[PDB]
């Protein structure tokens, strides 16, 4: 699962 | 301003294999995050923002990952991981919307 960022 | 604003976190850290822990500070900053010492309660490194590229948030610690798995991923004790990536997770929304 994790957690991303919107830092593209 | 090593202290101006800046949110600190008391987490553990695991030592070489000490079945010790060692307190921590860990300041959040609005543009970047830093580790500060828990018995010095002074600044030890800084981080950008930008730089976070995941973490995960657990009932018993936080991870966060610079993308450098060179320098390895970076993961303390956290009751409270949750917030710490809420508080996190919330101040990247607050620099990618005045970027627009």
């Amino acid at each position: 699962s994790w957690v991303y960022s919107p830092l593209h | 301003l090593k202290t101006y604003g800046v949110s600190f976190f008391l987490v553990k850290e695991k030592m070489k294999g000490k079945n010790k822990l060692v307190p921590r500070l860990l300041g959040i900053t609005k543009e970047c995050v830093m580790r500060v010492d828990e018995k010095t309660k002074e600044v030890i490194q800084e981080w950008s923002l930008t730089n976070i590229k995941r973490w995960a948030a657990s009932p018993k610690s936080f991870t966060l990952d610079f993308g450098d798995y060179q320098d390895g991923y970076y993961s303390v004790q956290t009751t409270e991981g949750e917030q710490i990536a809420q508080l996190i997770a919330g101040y990247i929304d607050i620099i990618l919307k005045k970027k627009k």
